[PDB]
């Protein structure tokens, strides 16, 4: 759905070593089949491919579609890289639930999940008069101004929709809507912290047969309400510090309990521990090998709501991880404390 | 609005020269003949109304037209303008041009037809002055401009004319076996002056989503694209209304943001269509217009008639598939639809009376043969008023055609426009390409693919001897699409066909000779006067069946359509009496096109040959009847309802007079059920099949033995039935 980055966006992806995944500007849906629209596709597509053929960050053409009878993605544009490129692979197209954590799609591509953002950005997008979502006070119920940044593309004036995935989010993670405006900021950014950071951890935990993940947005385009883990002005929200520790080179993480690590190079101590207790979980060396998930040991059941610290150095430098054990609803002011008591993020 | 330019025009033809007359200049100065022609109309009748031509349905008149096939004919005639506001477009609409033909407005050229099969709108908004306006149309030569091509291998040696393949016109037309040689040529269709306002709905395809007729329900999906200028947004609302009946049952506004979008609605209390036999044809008016939200006016209104159906082709050899409508097994009885008249300018008055031939005999599926125009709107019309399915074939006939750019080109343009303007009507369940060729499994899919995703679509006799020969009982095909018997015409329409002295068969007196008015009507699309051929199968299954030709007309007009009778009646009982593995069986035909000696029940003219009567006790929704077996009979019974039926059958021997069978018979729902195995009978007869349900009384009848019989015999075993007048 986006423009063709421009050769300095693929020069700096070069520069860093972050492989791209570019797909043909097209749309969720199906186009023509008759040749006045191939034909003029057949042009943008030659155009692109020899733009971008020299880039080694490079690495798959997509269509972006849905079916194998569709010319536009099993003709057009396959023979426009059967031609102009034929050395780049061309392909035609609650977070615990068994939706997510029984998905058998080895590589998964649009794993989203909804979070408000700052405060900052909250005073900078609405008005004065509507920097609070709640409309007359009643909690769940949106004034107009939060349902056009939480993308309305027309002004239809309708209650609910997509910012309601907000509020989804919040109560089952957390019991009920925090009136408080910043107590229901912490809470949004930590329904999607933790539900994504989940993700990697799964995908990473079950390495030997997950082949890789790509979560949804790192930096939306516009003041609006989205499933980013940062705003357009800047603002780095929560589940952007989250996701860090769990990608790492070399991460230890913990899986529903499972110690294990996981490693993303080619090259071949860890500390677990209740927050609240202060009891040593576990403690021992790890043998990490190269491009391979190495489990470490099977961590006994802690009754309770609480939360785990998972503290291991590598080469003299220390890193940092968690894992929340237990089942919702939880307490916001309690898990306040857990992180706080972590030393990790705010 | 939309003004009629339908009247009285003024033709002019002529022979077409070396360089084909373009212009309106070289029409004005060649040297031809003018006449008053009649819009719509072909040009045999413009010149048949002024003495020039003979009457081609009497005898061989057919030739005489011969000549005209090389000629040019000049439409001319003039209209006042119609007040056209500004940002309004005045919409020249053309219902059929045969073919090839330069569309001409106040002088300047306002479109090129090249097909007969489709419409032509042309924008005349800039041209037309203030005051007196004239419209010139000039048709070239159909055949000539055939030779502008080079056609392949396979597209010569068929039994469609080679003057068909290169070009986009009703294959039928340049002769067939059943159709004769009259080209033609004309506006065989309605010219009117559309007005278009700025906002204007373009086109308003419906879809069946999902349908559930037990809790009265279906999701009825709305495409609708219209023409709204950008001020005109967010300023426009569609109304959508689906009533019946005059009781309204949806009424959805929505305020008009793009210019296309998908209405889904969720209708509450509605009925689903079915086919004759399964149900009632469910019809709901379907109304969408586009209304100013301020002023309240309303710009553009799209009224039309929609079914809740959903339709399925389920497949497993030729013939291999059943339809399924509503998620039940249909099992399809019905005609192949012909060509209504070699002048096809006046199908439009025989569409009426041919659909109701197939009403008469209930028929739930008809398959309009490929070798004909494309129906308008109205066949659609009484198939979705009377609950008949169809099997559209696209207008190709029995060849090969070319696998080049520009004859795709124009094929898919033809397509596009046929499919967009036939998919709302609930009775069409089929396109069908009649043909590794380009055409058949890859234009038309991909016509199919994007325009209508709804309706299958489908890439794809004998010796006609004796009825219960193996090729026909030992056929494996589920489906059969085609398969007929001769018969001779009613004296009546022989008498009107030939002349006085060729009404009587034999050449000289002596049988089996068929004189040569008798050898033109078979039909025989050139003039090669010879003996034998297609009518040689009249006299043929004659001999068969009864032995001896007779010499008396009317004593050959009861044996021919007695074997005809016998055996399209035996083809039918054969299919619905072996299911549930037999499907489905269309036969060949129901009406004739022509004053002509076919295959057919029944003639041009209203002439029911004596099959149209057998065919039709053996048609109905719970139908009694015996089929042959190795050591005696089978009485079976076939339902072609989802209701069950009780009742009594009785069978006796129309000779002797004793009885063979009487029980009470169970009929479950769509399925046919086995009553009684009847003992061997011996000799030769005929049994009568009598079953009553819900107090009425049908009847049906067998007969047993081998051929041949005795044409005495066979008529008095008929009398006594009393089924069928003689």
């Amino acid at each position: 759905g986006n423009v063709y980055e421009d050769t300095h966006f693929f020069e700096l992806c070069d520069k860093y070593g972050i492989m791209v995944w570019q797909d043909f500007a097209m749309g969720c849906g199906n186009y023509s089949q008759r040749d006045n629209f191939a034909a003029a596709l057949e042009k943008e597509a030659i155009s692109v491919v020899v733009k971008l053929r020299n880039h080694p960050s490079l690495i798959l053409w997509s269509g972006n579609n849905a079916p194998n009878n569709d010319r536009v993605s099993r003709q057009v544009l396959s023979r426009v890289i059967y031609e102009f490129d034929p050395t780049r692979p061309y392909l035609p197209s609650y977070y615990k639930d068994p939706f997510y954590t029984e998905n058998p799609s080895q590589f998964v591509s649009e794993i989203g999940y909804h979070g408000c953002p700052n405060r900052e950005t909250l005073e900078r997008m609405f008005s004065p008069d509507s920097v609070n979502p709640w409309q007359n006070g009643v909690v769940g119920m949106w004034n107009d101004e939060w349902q056009t940044k939480a993308n309305r593309i027309y002004d239809d004036k309708f209650q609910g929709g997509r910012n309601d995935l907000m509020t989804n989010q919040v109560r089952i993670i957390f019991g009920e809507v925090p009136a408080d405006l910043d107590d229901f900021i912490f809470a949004s950014q930590s329904v999607q912290a933790e539900a994504m950071k989940f993700f990697v951890e799964l995908w990473r935990g079950r390495r030997p047969y997950r082949t890789g993940i790509i979560w949804w947005n790192i930096r939306d385009g516009w003041p609006l309400l989205s499933d980013a883990i940062s705003d357009y002005w800047g603002g780095k929200k929560q589940a952007f510090y989250y996701m860090q520790n769990v990608h790492h080179d070399v991460c230890c993480l913990i899986n529903p309990y499972m110690l294990k690590v996981d490693n993303n190079t080619l090259k071949d101590v860890v500390e677990v521990k209740d927050v609240a207790s202060g009891k040593q979980v576990f403690k021992g060396k790890f043998v990490s090998k190269a491009n391979q998930m190495s489990e470490i040991a099977t961590l006994p059941m802690q009754k309770g709501q609480g939360m785990l610290v998972i503290s291991y150095r590598i080469e003299g430098n220390e890193y940092f991880n968690h894992y929340l054990y237990g089942e919702p609803p939880y307490k916001l002011d309690q898990y306040r404390k857990w992180v706080k008591k972590c030393g990790i993020y705010e | 609005s939309e003004q009629s330019l339908n009247g009285r025009w003024t033709l002019k033809f002529f022979p077409q020269p070396a360089v084909p007359v373009m212009t309106i200049e070289g029409a004005e100065a060649a040297n031809g003949i003018v006449v008053d022609a009649v819009v719509p109309g072909n040009v045999e009748i413009d010149m048949e109304a002024a003495g020039l031509v003979e009457d081609p349905m009497v005898g061989n008149n057919i030739y005489k037209l011969r000549p005209y096939e090389g000629y040019q004919w000049y439409y001319s005639r003039t209209f006042a303008a119609p007040v056209v506001t500004e940002g309004q477009r005045l919409v020249l609409h053309f219902g059929g041009i045969d073919t090839f033909a330069e569309v001409y407005v106040n002088g300047i050229k306002v479109g090129s037809a090249d097909n007969m099969l489709i419409e032509h709108d042309y924008d005349i908004t800039s041209v037309v002055k203030e005051g007196e306006n004239r419209l010139d149309v000039i048709i070239r030569s159909s055949v000539m401009e055939a030779q502008n091509h080079f056609l392949g291998t396979l597209s010569i040696g068929n039994f469609s004319n080679e003057e068909s393949a290169p070009v986009r016109r009703a294959p039928s037309t340049y002769g067939w076996d059943i159709m004769p040689r009259l080209v033609s040529a004309g506006l065989w269709r309605d010219v009117t002056l559309r007005v278009e306002n700025p906002v204007t709905i373009v086109d308003a395809n419906w879809v069946t989503l999902s349908v559930n007729p037990k809790a009265r329900e279906a999701s009825e999906s709305l495409y609708l694209q219209t023409r709204l200028p950008f001020e005109m947004h967010d300023k426009v609302k569609a109304v959508i209304t689906i009533s019946r009946d005059g009781r309204q049952i949806l009424r959805k506004e929505a305020l008009m943001r793009k210019f296309a979008n998908l209405f889904t609605l969720n209708l509450s209390g509605v009925d689903a269509w079915w086919p004759r036999g399964y149900g009632e044809p469910a019809l709901y008016t379907a109304e969408v217009s586009l209304v100013d939200v301020t002023s309240g006016k309303i710009y553009d209104t799209k009224t039309s008639k929609i079914g809740f159906r959903t339709v399925k082709l389920e497949l497993d050899q030729p013939g291999q598939f059943q339809f399924i409508i509503n998620g039940e097994p249909v099992f399809a009885k019905g005609t192949n639809w012909v060509p209504l008249d070699a002048l096809h300018s006046r199908d439009a008055s025989h569409v009426e009376e041919a659909v109701q031939l197939m009403v008469e005999m209930n028929c739930n599926i008809v398959r309009c043969w490929g070798g004909n125009v494309y129906e308008d709107t109205h066949f659609f019309e009484l198939c979705d008023k009377y609950g008949i399915m169809v099997w559209q074939d696209f207008a190709m006939g029995c060849g090969n055609y070319s696998q080049r750019d520009n004859f795709a080109a124009a094929l898919e343009k033809e397509a596009i426009s046929v499919v967009v303007k036939l998919r709302n009507h609930p009775s069409l369940i089929l396109w069908s390409g009649n043909n590794n060729d380009r055409v058949s499994r890859q234009v038309l899919s991909r016509v199919i693919y994007e325009f209508d995703p709804t309706r299958p679509y489908l890439p794809s006799w004998g010796p006609r001897g004796y009825y219960k020969d193996p090729f026909y009982t030992e056929n494996p095909s589920q489906f059969v699409s085609e398969i007929g018997y001769h018969g001779c015409p009613n004296r009546e329409t022989l008498e009107r066909m030939f002349s006085p002295d060729s009404v009587n068969p034999w050449q000289n007196g002596v049988v089996g000779m068929w004189n040569d008015e008798w050898q033109t009507k078979a039909n025989r699309i050139y003039d090669d006067k010879f003996q034998g051929g297609r009518n040689d199968l009249m006299t043929n299954q004659v001999r068969i069946i009864f032995g001896e030709v007779p010499a008396d007309l009317d004593d050959f007009i009861f044996a021919s359509q007695s074997v005809q009778a016998e055996a399209m009646k035996f083809f039918v009982e054969l299919w619905r009496g072996r299911r549930p593995y037999r499907t489905g069986i269309i036969w060949w035909n129901i009406r004739d096109g022509w004053p002509l000696l076919s295959d057919a029940i029944s003639d041009y003219w209203g002439g029911k040959k004596q099959a149209f009567y057998y065919m039709q006790n053996v048609h109905h929704d719970v139908c009694c009847l015996i089929n042959p077996a190795a050591n005696g009979y089978m009485l079976k019974v076939d339902n072609n309802t989802l209701k069950d039926f009780e009742g009594v059958v009785e069978v006796k021997d129309v000779a002797s007079g004793k009885q063979v069978f009487k029980g009470k018979f169970v009929s479950k729902a769509n399925q046919m059920s086995e009553i009684a195995t009847l003992p061997m009978q011996k000799g030769q007869g005929m049994l009568v099949i009598s079953y009553r349900i819900e107090g009425n009384e049908y009847f049906n009848h067998y007969l047993y033995g081998e051929p041949p019989y005795k044409l005495d015999q066979y008529r008095k075993w008929v009398k006594k039935c009393g089924i069928y007048e003689l």
